RNA sequence: AAUAUUUAUGU
RNA sequence: GACUAAUUACGUGCCAGCAGUCGCGGCAAUACGUAAGAGACUAGUGUUAAUCAUCAUAAAUAGGUUUAAAGGGUACUCAGACGGAAAAAUUCGCCCAAAUAUAGGGGACAAUUUUUCUAGAGUUUUAUGUAAGAAGGUCGUACUCUAGAGUGGAGAGAUAAAAUUCUGUGAUACCUAGGGGACGGGUAAAGGCGAAGGCAAUCUUUUAUGUAAAAACUGACGUCGAAGGACGAAGGCAAAGGGAACAAAAAGGAUUAGAUACCCCAGUAGUCUUUGCAGACAAUUAUGAAUGCCAUAGGUUAGAUUUUUAAUUUAGUCUAUAAAUGAAAGUGUAAGCAUUUCACCUCAAGAGUAAGGCGGCAACGCAGGAACUGAAAUCACUAGACCGUUUCUGACACCAGCAAU
RNA sequence: AAGGUCAUGGCUUAACAAGCCAAUAAUUCUCUUAGUCGAAGCUGAAAAGGCUGAUCGACCACAUUGGGAAUGAAAAAAUCC
RNA sequence: AUAGAUGAGUUUGGUGAUGGCUCUGAUUGAACACU
RNA sequence: AUAAGGAGAGCUCAUUAGUCUCGAACGAGUAAAAAGGAAGAAGCAUGGAAUAUUGUUGUACGACUGUUUAAUUAA
RNA sequence: CGGCCUCUAAGUUUAUAAUCUGAAGAUUAUGACGAUGAGAAAACUUUGGUACCAACAUUUAAAAGUGAAAAUUGUGCAGGAAGGAUAAACCGUACCUAGAAUCUGAAACAA
RNA sequence: UCUUACUAUAGUCAGGACUAUAAAGGUCCGAACGGGUUAUCGUUGCAAAGAUAUCCGAAGAACUAUGGUAAGCGAGUGAA
């Protein structure tokens, strides 16, 4: 028996290291994916001087950027206000993406659309958004106002998008806004998640707990415990791709066609191009690392603007202060 | 068992597959004595097609 | 009835 | 000197020297060096080297492996050894019986083969009983996190005692409501189950043996088993998860002459899930598996029979004994009498080490010497002594009191 | 099937068949060592004993080392190339 | 070939075992030393 | 690793299962492509002229392919 | 057989509106302009893999071979434009292409 | 209109070999092409950067064409 050029491994993909720059290359098995192109109507070209990281003014705002390959942009639906079933065709892969893309198709009127594949979402799946309001199907099933245990029950499956509200806590989701009427902000990229931590809400007195106030506490993918609103939206699972981050790309060639530069470092540079330039052989200058406009790039330093206060976090981001993690 | 030891989380069952081994290793003392005792009779022939036993199961050593 | 300091050496 | 037949005197004084083994010599040496005597062999006598025997000390005749060198981690199993009853055919093996014996005789036994038998080994009759195993799910006691603008308002926790540490950002304590992980209280026993390793909450699904009683069935189809393959505790490697608790490491606080440590505040790998690698254990009954056999008693486990109250009985297990066995301790359902088979051992130490090789990602594993150096290593028991050992017995030994230094 | 042979045998040949030996090392390979055997010598009470492989007899190999052939009834040479 | 089968010293506070070593017997195509 | 180190090569010719051609299954043919052998001839020499610039070994530095002072430093 | 002409890319804009702004101006939207691309017919003519026309490979105008064009099928990840559609005017046409008189290198330059 | 980077639209890379592929490789040998390792010549040169030989890359982080954008108080672009 001879060993295959495809060597699968667990859920990453290796191959014979018959040259130098394939021999740490890893890749993420995803076969399911669509092999073809697009829904080209729901895409757009990716071009101009924005891909080599310009603004208006045509100067390098962005740096290490440009050269990469020709890429199209695909509209995906953040928001899901249409209700009713919507059948998933096929799981396309998204170059400007880390997470996976579902190309739905509601049956109700045939449109087509993108959403954000969660883990596990096949070709053939039902999902559906409750976020325009429950179908008078399942009010009169429950034939009250509504019943949090009745309505989890029948909604809170992989890939519906609710309101916070409606969903359970404990729960996965991976398309969390924060506006009543806003798309999904945040946990959209590969293999993030948030969690439902509390709901503003009372007993009624029979054990079934009623929403009282007017936002829902949740753990971010950082694990900050932040507040949100009660009709904010929210997908159910975690989104695609989950080895996105244990990829590799094994030579310099491959982050050239994902639309990345060299990266210069400032010891590199002379002492006009850089505080960290000059000297006589390698040296770092007695000068704490910076930016090369001065911002401390290390020791803890806060970019975040002073006055401008989170009146939204309940429980800040931890902050790891220089210690090694393994 | 052989169904069984191929199931879901069969492969984790090593303590049966000492169980597979015994009953293959009991009827491959069955068929050598069977053979040589009913020489080749119409009664011995028609537990093999029957059964879909082939020589693979008494003539050699069975390894598992 | 479940207590508990410290104690090396000897052609 | 003793082994080993044969003595004194003088000199030397752990010096010089003797010596095959044990050993001798430290100021009155039968052991060294002289003198004499004695014992013995003799044209030979001693020494060195080597071989046989001593040595059953590589045991085919003819050994052994509980505690002294030595039972493999396990049993399914190819090869190979061994293995029923009553007849028959062939070989003429075996025997007369040799001379490597032509040709015959004898038929118990042996080999291949044939026909019958049922005591061995199996199959059927849903056994009972049972923590073998595996899958998918769950339950609960505590713990832990968060929340309530909770009540309460300065302590808590730790230890022999403390310190580091937690707490006014409201702890400990007492509650309410959610989330999250692994763990398995009682029942519980000298108890049971699997080849062993090992297996103890619960429901359902799934899995091979084993045990009892009756009949029926097959008709020797059996046991052991190098290697190969499979399984194999904890720890460990690898990948992806999980992460409450415990906890190598690292670090801090004490103790101490010093303290890496034992103790303490904390704490990462790791323990858990999934998929592989790895194969080493006091993997133990310090006792390989299996068959035949030997006298009783008191418990106990799962059945059966009965005048089921209580007695018989099958298969296990555990104490105490008889004959016997053993170095003894002890065993006595075996460490006895025998038999079959596989593994292993041949003084200690070097050494389970070296070198080459094989397996593995690695850690390591399998396999496995020789040189140099010794006369001893080693087991069980016996009587004492000792114990920061138990329980007693005497003493101004101590306690108490008085007096004194 | 035919030849050959006193006779037998792929001994030899033609045409078919795909067998034969072995499976635990048949076979092959590397290393260390050695002339083999005999109441021939030594030894033990003895074992199908052990050791040696001098003198004695039988066998094998060699003649500076390596590589070879012929003559002859027969290489069985301290020959010959 | 029917006479042919043997022990001793040395481990321990001591006893009994296990187990090596050495001695006692015979010998050499022997060597050396004193003769 | 195209490691190293070797062998072969042109001309004439025996030979030919099929393909192709010719004549009439067969016969013939390289004024058909190919195959082909320990055959042969000539010369000092048949990779004949031209085209492809050695092999091996031990180190330092940098993993590697790449990039740089246009026009003295390519590392 | 090209331009002109139609359509649009990268972009431009003393065009319009809104907004920002010491003045100059800048921003967003729309419009206009803008090829290095796309544009019917002719030896006579006037929806989104039901897809698409990036790279690579394959197949296909039936005697064979070869080179294109266009299309078919498939592969890999690096995931591969836009828009419009569908009786003959005007402008270019000479010569030179760098070893033998013409382009750039100061020039009749071994570039 | 040079040059650096980016951008849009296009174009180019004989033949052969290895590798799991018919096509999956910053693979190999080697032209065009692109570089400029070493030496010589030249130095009022043919040339204010050339000639000859040798050498390197040559399916890629490649090369090339026509346009476009970003430069001069603050520094544009920069595999530095
Ligand atoms: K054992
Ligand atoms: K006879
Ligand atoms: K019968
Ligand atoms: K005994
Ligand atoms: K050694
Ligand atoms: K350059
Ligand atoms: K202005
Ligand atoms: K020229
Ligand atoms: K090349
Ligand atoms: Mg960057
Ligand atoms: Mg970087
Ligand atoms: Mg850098
Ligand atoms: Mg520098
Ligand atoms: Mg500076
Ligand atoms: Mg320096
Ligand atoms: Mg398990
Ligand atoms: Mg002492
Ligand atoms: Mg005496
Ligand atoms: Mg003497
Ligand atoms: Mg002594
Ligand atoms: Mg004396
Ligand atoms: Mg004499
Ligand atoms: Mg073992
Ligand atoms: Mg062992
Ligand atoms: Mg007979
Ligand atoms: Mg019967
Ligand atoms: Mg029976
Ligand atoms: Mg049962
Ligand atoms: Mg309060
Ligand atoms: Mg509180
Ligand atoms: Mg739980
Ligand atoms: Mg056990
Ligand atoms: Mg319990
Ligand atoms: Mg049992
Ligand atoms: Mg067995
Ligand atoms: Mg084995
Ligand atoms: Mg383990
Ligand atoms: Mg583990
Ligand atoms: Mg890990
Ligand atoms: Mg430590
Ligand atoms: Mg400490
Ligand atoms: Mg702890
Ligand atoms: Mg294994
Ligand atoms: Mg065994
Ligand atoms: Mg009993
Ligand atoms: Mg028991
Ligand atoms: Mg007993
Ligand atoms: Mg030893
Ligand atoms: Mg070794
Ligand atoms: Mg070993
Ligand atoms: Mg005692
Ligand atoms: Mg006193
Ligand atoms: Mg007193
Ligand atoms: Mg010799
Ligand atoms: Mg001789
Ligand atoms: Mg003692
Ligand atoms: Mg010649
Ligand atoms: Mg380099
Ligand atoms: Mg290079
Ligand atoms: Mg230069
Ligand atoms: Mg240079
Ligand atoms: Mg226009
Ligand atoms: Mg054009
Ligand atoms: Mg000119
Ligand atoms: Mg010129
Ligand atoms: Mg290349
Ligand atoms: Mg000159
Ligand atoms: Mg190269």
């Amino acid at each position: 028996i001879v060993t295959p050029y495809v060597r699968d491994a667990g859920m990453m993909r290796t191959y014979k290291p018959h040259t130098p720059g394939i021999r740490h290359l890893k890749r993420p098995i995803n076969d399911h994916l669509w092999k073809g192109r697009p829904y080209l109507p729901l895409t757009f070209p990716k071009k101009g001087q924005s891909k080599g990281g310009r603004n208006h003014s045509g100067r390098v705002t962005v740096r290490h950027r440009g050269g990469g390959h020709k890429r199209r942009i695909r509209m995906v639906d953040f928001e899901r206000w249409i209700p009713g079933p919507h059948t998933v065709l096929r799981i396309e892969y998204d170059p400007g993406r880390s997470a996976h893309i579902a190309l739905v198709k509601e049956e109700a009127t045939g449109r087509k659309s993108y959403i954000v594949a969660a883990d596990g979402m096949r070709a053939g799946d039902v999902v559906q958004s409750y976020r325009s309001g429950l179908p008078q199907d399942l009010l009169d099933s429950m034939g009250g106002v509504v019943d949090p245990g009745i309505l989890a029950a029948r909604t809170c499956w992989r890939g519906n998008c609710l309101p916070v509200s409606m969903i359970p806590v404990g729960t996965q989701i991976y398309c969390v806004g924060s506006r009543p009427d806003g798309k999904a902000v945040f946990c959209r990229s590969a293999g993030t998640y948030a969690t439902i931590i509390s709901k503003e809400e009372e007993t009624r007195e029979d054990g079934t707990k009623v929403m009282t106030g007017k936002f829902v506490n949740v753990r971010l993918q950082s694990g900050e415990i932040r507040r949100v609103s009660k009709d904010a939206c929210a997908t159910v699972g975690i989104a695609s791709n989950i080895m996105h981050h244990y990829r590799q790309l094994g030579k310099a060639g491959r982050s050239r066609w994902l639309n990345i530069r060299p990266t210069v470092r400032g010891l590199a540079m002379n002492a006009n191009d850089h505080p960290h330039g000059g000297g006589r052989g390698k040296s770092k200058g007695n000068r704490h690392p910076v930016s090369p406009w001065g911002t401390p790039a290390k020791g803890g330093y806060k970019t975040r603007r002073k006055s401008n206060v989170n009146k939204w976090v309940v429980t800040p981001r931890v902050r790891n202060m220089g210690v090694r993690r393994n | 068992l052989s169904k069984a030891l191929e199931g879901h989380g069969g492969n984790r069952d090593k303590n049966n597959k000492r169980s597979l081994r015994r009953l293959c290793h009991k009827r491959q003392r069955l068929l050598r004595y069977m053979e040589r005792k009913e020489r080749g009779s119409g009664r011995w022939h028609h537990m093999l097609e029957t059964l879909g036993l082939t020589p693979a199961t008494w003539k050699g050593q069975i390894t598992l």
